[PDB]
């Protein structure tokens, strides 16, 4: 059917030279690679967080420590405290 | 992966994870002050324990 094959081959041709040949485009008068490939394609890091998040941050947690290895002045504390809640018990 | 047709970043961030794969390690640091503060326990633990069991019978 010549109706469908003429409107196929204009469907097919017409932005033909849009993606197979990258003569960029006739038409349209603003140019269309700086649209989708060179504006757009840092989409989505200028949609999402850029150089914290898109980048991940593979971070190193922050080392917590023990009672920083001094018994003495605190457990005689601790000990003397316990007698005094014993005295209330 | 295969989702994304146009993949260009998932081979780096996977790349990325795979850097920190060792992601960090934990701490049983704690040897030297752990036995200190068990010592000052069982101390006080054995020391009430024979005395309430002298007390008991005396």
């Amino acid at each position: 059917q010549d109706l469908y094959l003429r409107e196929l081959k204009d469907t097919k041709l017409a932005p033909s030279t849009l993606q197979d040949a990258e003569g960029n485009v006739k038409p349209w008068n603003p140019p269309q690679k700086p649209n989708l490939p060179e504006l757009e394609l840092q989409g989505p890091e200028a949609l999402k967080a850029y150089t914290e998040q898109n980048v991940e941050t593979a971070h190193v947690a922050k080392e917590s420590e023990e009672g920083e290895s001094e018994p003495i002045e605190e457990d005689w504390l601790v000990l003397d405290d316990a007698e005094e809640t014993k005295e209330s018990h | 992966r295969s989702v994304l047709k146009n993949t260009s970043v998932i081979d780096k961030i996977e790349s990325y994870v795979k850097q920190y794969k060792p992601v960090k390690i934990d701490a049983s640091k704690q040897l030297q002050v752990i036995e200190s503060f068990e010592k000052h326990a069982m101390t006080n633990a054995k020391e009430t324990e024979s005395l309430v069991s002298k007390e008991l019978k005396d």
